[PDB]
RNA sequence: GAACAAUAGUAAGCACAAUCAUAGCACAUAAAAACGUUAGGUCAAGGUGUAGCUUAUGGGUUGGAAAGAAAUGGGCUACA
C-alpha cells in the first residue's frame, strides 16, 4: 500500500487540512505545489541550490513559529526576491509577531544574500476540510 | 547535520510505537504504559540558554518611557531562572 | 556537524581537488600530448604521482546533500531517490508530479 | 551586469601570441604552445590574468628543466 | 584533396583562431583541456555540499539565544536527562575500560 | 536620405519605477504598507501602531546584533552582484601594535578612542595634525 | 485580550480604484479582497472552501495588480519613455537594403540570487552576401573560406561567436571576424595560382 | 477627495546618440501550468497594444520530462514510481521596435513577471555596416 | 439484521464508482485500490525507544578483499 504523503484514516474524529486530505497522486490535479521557482523548468539550472534553501526555510520557519503554524509555507521566488506566505494561529500577541517578522526579514536576507518578504495570515484555528 | 532532524510529532510517533505491527493482534500489553510528554508546555519563546532579554519577547517593549535594548541576565539570575524551570 | 564521516571526508576531497585543480590541469597537458618527447613526460608522471592522493577529482563521490547516500542520487537535485520522493509527494518541489500517461 | 572582466576586450582573450616571444620559434615548444594558446583563447571561463599565469607557469617550467630538453636531442632555449 | 584546398583550409583555421598546423586527435586533448573548464574547478562540483557546519552552528546558537526552538534537540536532551536520571549515562573518557 | 533614425532616451534605474508609482496614489481604506494587512496585526490606535513599529525595529536590530556578533556564519556569498549592504560588519581594528593604524581604526569605531591615544602617547609617537583632529 | 478586527470588505467602496489597493505583486491577502472566491475540490455534501484560510489561493500567483484598468494606467505613463519607430522601415525589403546585418543576442531571466547565465555569451551575426561588394573571385574564395557557415540556398553567412566571456567582447570579435573575412577574400596569394 | 497634487516628476533626457533599432524581439516564456501562461499572454498583448507594437503570439510545443525511481526503500524493483515534469512554452513575437521602446516594454514585462515562469529574450539588432567594410581596398 | 408483487433496517465517512492524465470524443492504458493478514522486507536512505562501546564496537593512511570442485535463477548469441 502507498504510504508517502498519506495520512491514515482514524475512527472518524481526526481533523485534517486540505493539503493533507489529498494523496500525492492528486498534485497538479486537485492541489498545487507548495513552492514555485524556475529551477524545475526544462532549460533552466540551479535546482538543488533552490531546493536546499527551500528545505532550510521550511525547518527554520517551523522552529521559529512553534505550535502556531497552521499549514506549510508557500515559497514564491520572483526576480531575486523570495516571498514566504504563512498561515499562523493567533496564539502570540501582535507585539511578539512583529518582533519575529522583523527579525526574520533581516536574518534571512543577510543569510541568503537576497531580499526576503514575509507575509502572515492569522487564522482563529486550523481549518478543517474533511471529517473532524 | 541540521537537515537530518525531524518534527517532534514524528519523533514521538516512532518512540512510542503506538502503531506497531506486534501490538495489533495483542502480542503487546506487556509494558502496559504509553505516556507522551509535550516539550512545549512551559517553554517561553524568548528565553534561551544564554539568558538574553529581547525587548519583544521576554521583557516589555517600553520602560520608563524609553526604548529597551538587548540585555543579558546575570549569571546568578540565570541560575535562579533555570532552577525555577 | 555533517551528515556522516564519509560526507565529511568527501568535503575535504572536493576542497583538495579544487585546490589542486590548476596544478593537475597544467601537468596533464605534458602527459596527454605527443609533440613533446617522452623523456619529460616520464618525469611529469612522477611529478603528478608525487601529488597528494585526495587531490585528484576521481576520489570525489557524488552523494546526497540530505542523507549522504552514496547511490541512488539524481545529479540535478543532488538528492537521494527517497528524499526526493518524500519532498515531491509533499509538494515542496515545483513542476514535479506523478507521471500519468 | 556587475561583471566587467577588468575592462578587457576580445583581443586580450583570443590573441595570446604576444606571450610566446620567449620561446624557440622553430622547435616543438612552439607546436605545443600554439595548441595551449588555441585552447586558452576558446575558454570563456577564465580571465586574461589566469591565462597569463598559465603561460608564465609553462615558461618557468621549461626554463627550469633545461637538462631534459638538451638530453632529448632537440636544441631548445 | 588538393594543394589549393589544403592551403585554404590552413588559412581558414588561422583566421578563425583554430589550430593551423596539422595536429593529431591524441594531441587535441591538451587543446580541449584549456578550451573547457576542469571538473574540479566547476561550481556544480566544488560547491556540491552546503556548509552543514555553518547551518548546525547557526541553528544551535539561535536555540541557545532564544529565537529558534529545535524540537529534535529538545527531545534528545529530554531523553538524555531521563537516561542519566535512571542511571546509565555517558562514562568519562579514560575510565570506561580500565575502571 | 530616406532613412530615419530617431534618438534614444536615457533614464535612471528607478525613473520608470517612480513613473509607475505616480500612477497609483495612496489608498483610503488600506492600512499603511509597513504594517501587516491581517486584521489581527493591523494597529487599532496610535499607541498600538507606535508599539508595533518599535517591536518590528527591535526585531530587526536584534537580528542585526546576531549577524554582527557572528560574522563567520554570513561570510558565504550567493548573489552574483555581491550586494555589500547584506554583508556582516566588523567593529575590531585591523592593526593593534602600530599606533598610527590603531588611531585611524578606533576613531571611527568612544571608550576605546581615548585608550588608543593613551597607547600611542605611551611610546612617544609623534602625532600629526590630521589624526589628532579626527580623534578630537 | 484577543481582538478581532473586521476586514476591508465592509469598508471597500463600490467605485474604489483597484490598482490603489493592489499596486504590486501581493500574496493575495484575503482581508484586502472583497471578492468572495471559493477554490478547492468540493465535498459530497460540502462546498469549495472560502477565501479565508485557503492555502490553494495563496499557492497560485495573483494577477490582481495586472487588471486591465491598471495596465492601461501604467502603460499611459510609459509613453514618455518610448520612442517612435520610423515609418521608412515598415517593410523588410527596405530594411534588408538599409541595414543588411542582423545581430542576434540572447538574454535570460531566472528567479534566484544568481544572474550569470552561460548561454548569454553566444552572439549570432547574419549577413546577406547579396548586399556586399565582393567580386566573383572574392565571393568564390570567401565561400570556401567560410565553409558550412554560408547557406547556398539562402545566400546568408552566419557567424556564431562564443569564445569571449562577455557579450560585448563576442560582438567585437564577430565584427572583427567579418572585417578580416572581407579583407582576406580580396587578397590573391601565390598558392591561388595553382 | 484627498488627491495629492504634483505627483509626477520624471527624469527623461534625449541624447544625440542615434537610437538602436531591432528587427525582431522573440520572448520565450516557459512555465509549468497553462492558466498562468494564458493570463500572462493576455497581459502582454494588452500592454503591447497600448504602445502600438503589433505583437504576434503563438504557442510552441510542450516538453515532457519523465523519470523513474524505485517504489520501496530497500529491495523492490518490479514496482516503480514515475515522475513527470511538464514545460509549456509561449512565444511573443515583437517587430519594428527601437532601443528605448524595447527597453521600456521589457521593463514593464519583467517587473511584473510571475514567480513560477521564466523568460528567454532574443533581440535581432539592426546595423547597416561597420567602418572597415563600407568601401575599402585593403 | 435480507426477501422489490419486499418480512428491520437508516446510515456521516473511508473504499469502489465518478473524475483526472495519455492536450477533440468513445475505448484502452496509466493512476488509484479503504480496514486489515503475512510479528513480511528495510536499525545499512534518514531520525530513532531499550540494551551495550569511550586511549574504543570511535576517528585517520597504505595494501588487499582472491579462486572455482560443483549446483541453480534471469538475460544476449546462435544451432541456419
Ligand atoms: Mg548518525
Ligand atoms: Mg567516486
Ligand atoms: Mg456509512
Ligand atoms: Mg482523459
Ligand atoms: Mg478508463
Ligand atoms: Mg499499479
Ligand atoms: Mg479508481
Ligand atoms: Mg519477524
Ligand atoms: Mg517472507
Ligand atoms: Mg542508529
Ligand atoms: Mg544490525
Ligand atoms: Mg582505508
Ligand atoms: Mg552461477
Ligand atoms: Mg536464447
Ligand atoms: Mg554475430
Amino acid at each position: 500500500k502507498n504510504r508517502a504523503a498519506r495520512v491514515r484514516v482514524s475512527k472518524g474524529d481526526k481533523p485534517v487540512t486540505y493539503e493533507e486530505a489529498h494523496a500525492p497522486h492528486y498534485i497538479a490535479h486537485r492541489k498545487g505545489w507548495l513552492s514555485l521557482h524556475t529551477g524545475n523548468l526544462d532549460g533552466e539550472d540551479h535546482a538543488a541550490e533552490r531546493t536546499v534553501e527551500d528545505v532550510f526555510l521550511r525547518k527554520f520557519m517551523l522552529g521559529t513559529f512553534p505550535g502556531c503554524l497552521a499549514d506549510q509555507l508557500v515559497l514564491k521566488r520572483r526576480a531575486n526576491q523570495l516571498e514566504i506566505c504563512a498561515l499562523v494561529l493567533r496564539q502570540l500577541p501582535p507585539h511578539k509577531f512583529y518582533f519575529l517578522v522583523g527579525y526574520s526579514e533581516t536574518l534571512l536576507s543577510h543569510f541568503y544574500k537576497c531580499p526576503v518578504h514575509l507575509h502572515l495570515q492569522t487564522v482563529p484555528s486550523k481549518v478543517v476540510y474533511k471529517y473532524i | 547535520s541540521f537537515f537530518t532532524k525531524l518534527t517532534a510529532d514524528e519523533l514521538w510517533k516512532g518512540a512510542l510505537a503506538e502503531s506497531g505491527a506486534g501490538a495489533r493482534k495483542g502480542r503487546g500489553k506487556r509494558t502496559k504504559k504509553k505516556r507522551r510528554k509535550d516539550l512545549n508546555r512551559g517553554q517561553i519563546i524568548g528565553e534561551g540558554r544564554h539568558g538574553f532579554l529581547w525587548p519583544g519577547l521576554n521583557i516589555p517593549l517600553m520602560r520608563n518611557g524609553a526604548v529597551q535594548t538587548i540585555a543579558q541576565r546575570s549569571k546568578e539570575d540565570q541560575e535562579k531562572v533555570e532552577a525555577d524551570m | 556537524y555533517y551528515v556522516d564521516w564519509k560526507m565529511l571526508r568527501d568535503v575535504k576531497r572536493r576542497k583538495m581537488a579544487y585546490e589542486y585543480a590548476d596544478e593537475r590541469l597544467r601537468i596533464n597537458s605534458l602527459r596527454k600530448n605527443t609533440i613533446l618527447p617522452k623523456d619529460l613526460q616520464e618525469v611529469a608522471d612522477e611529478e603528478i604521482a608525487s601529488l597528494p592522493r585526495d587531490s585528484c577529482p576521481v576520489r570525489i563521490r557524488n552523494r546526497c546533500v540530505m542523507t549522504s547516500r552514496p547511490r541512488g542520487v539524481k545529479r540535478r537535485w543532488r538528492l537521494s531517490r527517497i528524499v526526493f520522493r518524500h519532498l515531491a509527494d509533499h509538494g515542496q518541489l515545483s513542476g514535479v508530479q506523478r507521471a500519468m500517461w | 551586469a556587475g561583471f566587467d572582466d577588468d575592462g578587457s576586450e576580445f583581443h586580450e582573450h583570443i590573441f595570446l601570441d604576444k606571450y610566446l616571444q620567449d620561446f624557440p620559434k622553430q622547435g616543438p615548444i612552439r607546436h605545443f604552445m600554439e595548441l595551449v594558446t588555441c585552447g586558452l583563447s576558446k575558454n570563456p571561463y577564465l580571465s586574461v590574468k589566469q591565462k597569463v599565469e598559465h603561460i608564465e607557469w609553462f615558461r618557468n617550467y621549461f626554463n627550469e628543466k633545461r637538462v631534459i630538453l638538451k638530453e632529448s636531442g632537440i636544441q631548445l632555449n | 584533396l588538393s594543394e589549393y584546398a589544403v592551403r585554404m583550409s590552413r588559412l581558414s583555421a588561422r583566421l578563425f583562431g583554430e589550430v593551423a598546423r596539422p595536429t593529431d586527435s591524441k594531441s587535441m586533448k591538451v587543446v580541449k583541456l584549456f578550451s573547457e573548464q576542469p571538473l574540479a574547478k566547476r561550481k556544480e562540483t566544488y560547491d556540491w555540499y552546503p556548509n552543514h557546519n555553518t547551518y548546525f552552528a547557526l541553528m544551535g546558537t539561535l536555540r541557545f539565544l532564544g529565537l529558534y526552538r529545535d524540537e529534535h534537540q529538545d527531545f534528545r536532551d529530554e531523553q538524555l536527562r531521563l537516561k542519566k536520571l535512571r542511571g546509565k549515562g555517558k562514562p568519562r573518557k579514560g575510565e570506561g575500560k580500565r575502571a | 536620405e530616406e532613412v530615419v533614425i530617431p534618438k534614444k532616451k536615457t533614464w535612471d534605474k528607478v525613473a520608470i519605477l517612480q513613473a509607475l508609482a505616480s500612477t497609483v496614489h495612496r489608498d483610503s481604506t488600506a492600512a499603511p504598507y509597513v504594517f501587516q494587512d491581517d486584521p489581527y496585526l493591523i494597529p487599532t490606535s496610535s499607541v498600538e501602531s507606535h508599539s508595533f513599529l518599535l517591536a518590528k525595529k527591535s526585531g530587526e536590530n536584534a537580528a542585526k546584533f546576531i549577524i554582527n556578533s557572528y560574522p563567520k556564519y554570513f561570510q558565504k556569498d550567493i548573489a552574483e552582484p555581491h550586494i555589500p549592504c547584506l554583508m556582516p560588519e566588523y567593529f575590531e581594528p585591523q592593526i593593534e601594535d602600530v599606533s598610527e593604524a590603531a588611531l585611524q581604526e578606533r576613531i571611527k569605531l568612544x571608550x576605546x578612542x581615548x585608550x588608543x591615544x593613551x597607547x600611542x602617547x605611551x611610546x612617544x609617537x609623534x602625532x600629526x595634525x590630521x589624526x589628532x583632529x579626527x580623534x578630537x | 485580550r484577543r481582538k478581532a478586527l473586521p476586514p476591508r470588505t465592509e469598508k471597500m467602496a463600490v467605485d474604489q480604484d483597484w490598482p490603489s489597493v493592489y499596486p504590486v505583486a501581493a500574496p493575495f491577502k484575503p482581508s484586502a479582497v472583497p471578492l468572495p472566491v471559493r477554490m478547492g475540490y468540493p465535498v459530497k455534501r460540502g462546498v469549495p472552501m472560502a477565501k479565508e484560510g485557503n492555502l490553494e489561493l495563496l499557492k497560485i500567483p495573483n494577477f490582481l495588480h495586472l487588471t486591465p484598468v491598471a495596465i492601461k494606467r501604467h502603460c499611459e505613463a510609459l509613453k514618455d519613455f518610448c520612442t517612435e519607430w520610423p515609418a521608412a522601415l515598415d517593410s523588410d525589403e527596405k530594411c534588408e537594403k538599409h541595414f543588411p546585418i542582423e545581430i542576434d543576442t540572447a538574454d535570460y531571466v531566472s528567479a534566484g540570487p544568481s544572474i550569470r547565465n552561460p548561454k548569454a555569451r553566444v552572439v549570432t551575426l547574419r549577413v546577406k552576401l547579396s548586399s556586399l561588394n565582393l567580386d566573383d573571385h572574392a565571393k568564390k574564395k570567401l565561400i570556401k573560406l567560410v565553409g558550412d557557415r554560408y547557406c547556398k540556398s539562402t545566400d546568408v553567412l552566419t557567424i556564431k561567436t562564443d569564445r569571449c566571456p562577455l557579450k560585448r567582447q563576442n560582438y567585437d570579435y564577430a565584427v572583427y571576424l567579418l572585417t578580416v573575412l572581407y579583407h582576406e577574400s580580396w587578397k590573391t596569394e601565390e598558392w591561388e595560382k595553382k | 477627495v484627498d488627491v495629492p497634487k504634483d505627483m509626477t516628476k520624471p527624469e527623461i533626457t534625449i541624447s544625440d546618440e542615434p537610437d538602436t533599432l531591432y528587427k525582431r524581439l522573440s520572448v520565450l516564456v516557459k512555465g509549468h501550468d497553462k492558466a498562468v501562461l494564458d493570463s500572462y499572454e493576455y497581459f502582454a498583448v494588452l500592454a503591447a497594444k497600448e504602445l502600438g507594437i503589433s505583437i504576434k503570439v503563438h504557442e510552441p510545443p510542450r516538453k515532457i520530462e519523465r523519470f523513474t525511481l524505485l517504489k520501496s526503500v530497500h529491495i523492490f524493483k518490479k514496482h516503480r514510481v514515475q515522475y513527470e515534469m511538464r514545460t509549456l512554452y509561449r512565444c511573443l513575437e515583437l517587430e519594428h521596435l527601437t532601443g528605448s521602446t524595447a527597453d521600456v516594454y521589457l521593463e514593464y514585462i519583467q517587473r511584473n513577471l510571475p514567480e513560477g515562469v521564466a523568460m528567454e529574450v532574443t533581440k535581432t539588432k539592426l546595423e547597416q555596416l561597420p567602418e572597415h567594410i563600407r568601401k575599402p581596398i585593403w
